[PDB]
């Protein structure tokens, strides 16, 4: 309970605190209507029964009321579970985009996984399913037990006896159930990715053999998910054992109790019968807890991964502004220096872009040039050093204002699952379709609207594998140039891409009418022809710039890695 | 429909309500023993009949609990052992479905086929049947021993129970047809998910946060939530608060003073409803709660059993070395859409094959269909004369090799994905098929070594993962290989370099390159150029140069 306190917003704090009065009313409510039942059949069964009109008047005063408070008590939990649900996975949404790269480990994207994945009816009805009863089901028995003393203090004093070992056996049933439940929940995490995989990697695993379940990883997560789920299964036996001993010690110190104090003659034989039925209301509780306990654990897992999410380390972002209605910046690395982890892919490396001139990125794999395309975005951060648009750190700059200035054509392109007209609108939504069929053409998409079956609104797949890898790569450079960013980065446009495509839209490139600040990424010279000036970047530092013409003539590193 | 997949479990489901229906006997069983202590307990009645009927009541009271645990324990076993067997009947059936069949369902479906759809028979195999049985023996066992005691609050026992059987009806009615809606809404959600962070890049440049399609949808799901939930738990709540202990026990003695205080009932009649009439309720509040889950259940089972009577890639009956020979074949995605169009090909060993032409025209689906991802259409496929139909997985993927053009990675060590083709090699072949696919280097400076971890987040580059792939396929050590853009992204140095050791490897060896880089297939003794999904023009660099067809169109694009 106390986890789920931080994910209520601070608007519904006034919500929570009315759930909190009410369902402490509805426990008392309840008690006093299993108790009131003593003097009703106290009286019922005396020479004069007509005095029990008074006991049962309050009795269903006391169950009408319980019947308001209820129902209130399910509306305020039905509105604050889905008020945690809106508000939690809206700042995962919001938040996710800001955290910083590194974060998304296999681990940690996993965890991201799984807790938007909770976006389920599971997690929307908490309040209900779980909270309310496992709060009415703890309380019960305590509050008949403080009940019971206004009729008789020592069998008051032998209930709340008993409420002590079911709290007793709520935490030994917690702390022996929790390290098994524990390693469940991490296998079950593991299935699920292994599962993603094994749908994502069909045509690799299948090649190589690893796919059946006696080979394959997923095979082998199945058969660590179940060995942990039959061990959970195990480790609960204890619990069962508890509770239902807890049941039975409560039950024969009540009854024991009761017996004492009717064979003394301080309690009447109707009393003692009425005590029968608050017995009988007194130990479903008992076993009403045994039943939500289990869930409980993985409630507070999910509220934990949900919490891990929030708590994800959000990039460095300011408020500066760029003064350009769109125009062309500079750019500059000023003494750069970027690590993953212990690896060093940038130290020292400093060059100066000029705002209108086209650029030009090359060098062996590995060398650090999609970084520098990345940083030159804001997707990555210097550890030491700072990058500059237009003189303005982009670490200081709006978030708003620093996506609004970068369009980037990616290594990989990523496409999502939908039309292909979607994709390519994701550039600038608002775009006028003259604005957008331009870039269309400039992509060579054209291309792939009058060959394709259905054109524009072709299906994409997951990623953009119901494409082929030339075509995915040309609709991600239209939705690139789609964007009236004033700055292009270009990163590797012509990979995938045959020699008739790749002429046609590298014309295009430099054909794009606004003025840009143009970076270029390639292994291939024929797709850098109108780059003004180079970056040889070997080693992730600049080792040479210069112009195409001039460092061919040089006959430097440019000659030979050309030739 | 959903019987064929539950078939398994015929004989433990009526175990389960026999069983369940006798347990349930047995918790009654108490207090009609309670009962009977209390009519004499007034009678004041000698202590040891007293004292037989209190003790029995309790020791009958810890043989139900005992037994209730006891049958749930076994009964989660079987649970857990059929579902586990299910999900290795799911993995088996998709290692052999088309492979089409991934490309237009998804990753988010088929974690929502394999382990949440297994886990929605939960509630069907192992609390369905017991309820049900519960549901119907103790409120039928109860009201007639009641009835039989005093008809009068009877009747006013059987109102709450028509109420709460109207509430579940119209509960049920209402929530089908959500019910029905939410595994495409979880699926759909899935899928949203998953691109939100696979695609995160992206997501950050363009559109941002705000802008994204991931929270467009996020807003319709939650607002379906809230239309399902709201009157969902609306009439959930309300069968509690029928079925509620205290509201049985309220109505029994409305009913029950007005005849005790007036002449009409004698109060020793009102002991069995004060002890039995409350404790029908909770069991009824049983389906009450579960027809949901065996709605969901049922779907659940339809979802999976029409898997797996899937069609899948069969292997047939009927049943040079190194020779992989298309005849005649012809292949379409969609129905009415043909990707290849009447190819008739022969790879044959020493012979390194180049397989180049425009974007989109077949060449990949070309090296699909040689690894029988998909079945072709028309014509056949044969490999050493063996139709790769009639060839089992194992005997087909131990003749020929792929590099796919997508270098996917899977999650776990640098040797584990290195060495997928064969785990069992040993470290030594890891080491040299990697410094053939010149990736060895690169991997010597990670920090764990072969033993670094490839997850999301801590992935290789473009570059870099492409070559791992090749040091996979180089591992197998495939009488025939296809290539399917090697050397993508690498740059010209290393380019050279895998490429000589790539021709080193597989002379003996039979080769199909799809290549855009047309100076690194010009050594090729065999030249196709796929265009539009058929062959166009075939022969040699110098062959196709001089005839002067679409070959020498790229050619001169490429300068
Ligand atoms: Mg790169
Ligand atoms: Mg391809
Ligand atoms: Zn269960």
């Amino acid at each position: 309970i106390r986890t789920l306190l931080r994910l209520v917003p601070a608007e519904k704090r006034g919500a929570v605190a009315g759930y909190a009065v009410l369902t402490l009313l509805s426990v008392l409510l309840r008690a006093v209507g299993a108790v009131l039942l003593i003097p009703l059949l106290a009286a019922l069964f005396s020479d004069t029964p007509s005095d029990a009109w008074l006991w049962l008047g309050w009795l269903t005063a006391v169950t009408l009321a319980g019947w308001v408070t209820d129902t209130n008590t399910a509306r305020l939990g039905f509105d604050l579970g889905f008020a945690v649900l809106s508000r939690t996975q809206h700042d995962m949404a919001d938040r996710l985009p800001n955290v910083a790269m590194s974060w998304f480990t296999p681990d940690n994207t996993a965890t991201a996984r799984q807790a938007i994945a909770a976006t389920g009816p599971e997690l929307a009805g908490l309040v209900v399913n779980l909270l309310t009863p496992l709060i009415g089901a703890a309380l019960l028995p305590a509050a008949i037990g403080v009940a019971l003393l206004f009729v008789s203090v020592p069998l008051g004093l032998a209930a709340l006896a008993g409420v002590a070992v079911l709290f007793g056996a709520l935490a030994l049933s917690g702390r022996l159930s929790r390290a098994a439940d524990k390693v469940a929940g991490e296998t079950n995490s593991a299935f699920t990715e292994r599962i993603i995989e094994f749908a994502r990697t069909q045509q690799a695993l299948r090649a190589a053999r690893r796919v059946e379940p006696a080979r394959s990883q997923v095979g082998s997560a199945l058969a660590a998910q179940h060995g942990a789920g039959l061990r959970l299964l195990t480790m609960q036996i204890p619990g069962q054992v508890l509770f239902s001993l807890a049941g039975q010690v409560a039950l024969i110190g009540f009854a024991g109790m009761a017996v004492w104090l009717t064979v003394r003659g301080q309690l009447g034989v109707p009393e003692a019968i009425a005590l029968i039925v608050v017995l009988v209301r007194y130990l479903e509780p008992f076993a009403a807890i045994a039943d939500l306990a289990p869930a409980l654990e993985t409630t507070r897992a999910t509220l934990n991964r949900i919490q891990a999410v929030l708590d994800a380390p959000t990039l460095p972002a300011g408020r500066r502004r760029l003064d350009r209605t769109g125009a062309a910046p500079s750019i500059e690395f000023d003494d750069v220096r970027f690590s993953y982890g212990d690896e060093v892919v940038l130290d020292g490396v400093s060059f100066t872009l000029r705002p209108g001139n086209t650029t030009a990125i090359v060098g062996p794999s590995g060398s650090g040039k999609t970084t520098i395309l990345s940083l030159i975005a804001g997707l990555q951060q210097p550890a030491s050093g700072r990058v500059l648009l237009d003189g303005v750190d982009v670490t200081t700059l709006d978030p708003e204002a620093r996506r609004a200035a970068v369009s980037v054509v990616f290594q990989h392109p990523y496409l999502f699952d939908g039309t292909l007209r979607d994709n390519v609108l994701v550039g600038d939504p608002e775009a006028d379709p003259d604005d957008v069929t331009a870039a269309m053409r400039l992509a060579r998409v054209d291309e792939l609207l009058d060959r394709l079956p259905d054109g524009d609104a072709t299906v994409v797949g997951e990623g953009g594998t119901a494409l082929s890898g030339g075509e995915r790569q040309r609709v991600s450079i239209a939705r690139a140039l789609l964007k009236p960013a004033p700055v292009l980065l270009v990163d590797e446009a012509t990979s995938a891409l045959d020699n008739a495509n790749e002429a046609a839209v590298v014309d295009a490139l430099t054909a794009d009418p606004r003025p840009r600040t143009r970076v270029i990424v390639a292994h291939r010279l024929a797709s850098i022809r109108h780059a003004d000036r180079v970056l040889f970047v070997e080693a992730g530092r600049v080792v040479e710039d210069g112009a195409i013409d001039e460092l061919l003539a040089a006959g430097g590193r440019f000659a030979q890695f050309w030739a | 429909a959903g019987s064929r997949l539950l078939a398994p479990l015929k004989k433990p489901l009526i175990v389960s309500g026999v069983l369940q229906a006798l347990i349930t006997l047995i918790e009654l069983a108490p207090f009609v023993l309670l009962v009977e202590l209390a009519r004499l307990l007034l009678g004041g009645a000698e202590a040891e009949r007293l004292w037989t009927l209190g003790l029995t009541a309790v020791s009958l009271i810890g043989l139900g609990a005992v037994l209730a645990a006891a049958m749930t324990l076994w009964l989660h076993r079987v649970d857990a052992r059929f579902a586990h067997e299910l999900r290795g009947r799911l993995l088996t059936k998709l290692s052999r479905l088309p492979l089409g069949w991934f490309t237009r369902r998804g990753s988010a479906s088929t974690k929502q086929l394999v382990q949440d759809d297994t886990l929605a028979l939960h509630y069907l195999i192992t609390h369905a049947i017991p309820d049900a049985v519960a549901a119907v023996v103790a409120p039928v066992a109860v009201l007639v021993y009641l009835f039989v005691a005093d008809w009068r609050v009877a009747l006013v026992l059987f109102i709450p129970v028509l109420v709460y059987l109207v509430l579940m009806s119209v509960m049920t009615i209402q929530s089908g047809s959500k019910i029905a809606q939410a595994p495409r809404w979880a699926e759909r959600m899935g899928g949203e998910a998953g691109a939100f962070l696979e695609g995160q890049p992206v997501i950050r440049i363009f559109g941002g946060a705000a802008a994204s399609r991931f929270r467009r949808r996020l807003d319709d799901y939650i607002d379906f939530l809230v239309s399902w939930q709201r009157p969902f738990v609306g009439k959930k709540t309300l069968m509690d608060l029928v079925t509620r202990p205290a509201t049985f026990l309220w109505i029994i003695l409305v009913a029950g003073v007005p005849l005790v205080v007036t002449g009409r009932m004698d109060p020793v009649n009102l002991l069995p409803f004060l002890l039995l009439g409350t404790t029908f309720g909770a069991r009824l509040l049983g389906i009450g709660y579960g027809l949901s889950g065996i709605q969901t259940g049922m779907l659940a089972a339809r979802r999976i059993q029409t898997v797996l009577d899937e069609p899948e890639l069969v292997v047939r009956d009927r049943t040079r070395p190194g020779t992989v020979e298309l005849d005649r074949v012809s292949f379409e995605y969609r129905p009415g859409v043909p990707v290849i169009r009447d190819v008739t090909l022969t790879l044959r060993p020493g012979t390194v094959t180049a397989l180049v032409g425009p974007s989109g025209s077949g060449k990949s689906t070309l090296a699909a269909l040689v690894a029988r991802f998909h079945d072709v259409t028309q014509g056949a496929i044969r490999v050493d004369g063996r139709d790769i139909r009639t060839l089992t997985a194992d005997e087909l993927y131990r003749r020929v090799g792929f590099v796919l053009q997508d270098a996917q990675l899977v999650h776990g060590s640098v040797a584990e994905n290195i060495a997928l083709a064969e785990p069992d090699a040993g470290l030594e072949r890891i080491r040299t098929a990697a410094r053939d696919a010149q990736i060895h280097d690169r991997i010597t400076r990670m920090p764990d070594g072969y033993d670094s971890v490839l997850g999301a987040g801590s992935a290789l580059s473009g570059g870099e993962r492409q070559r791992v792939t090749i040091a996979r396929a180089i591992l197998a050590d495939t009488p025939v290989l296809v290539l399917d853009e090697a050397t993508a992204f690498a740059d010209p140095e290393s380019e050279y370099l895998v490429q000589q050791a790539i021709n080193r490897l597989t002379r003996d060896r039979t080769v199909l390159v799809i290549a855009h880089r047309l100076h690194t297939i010009t050594h090729a003794d065999q030249i196709v150029v796929l265009d539009d999904g058929r062959i166009v023009e075939v022969g040699t660099h110098d062959e196709l140069l001089a005839a002067g067809g679409r070959y020498r169109g790229l050619w001169d694009s490429g300068r």
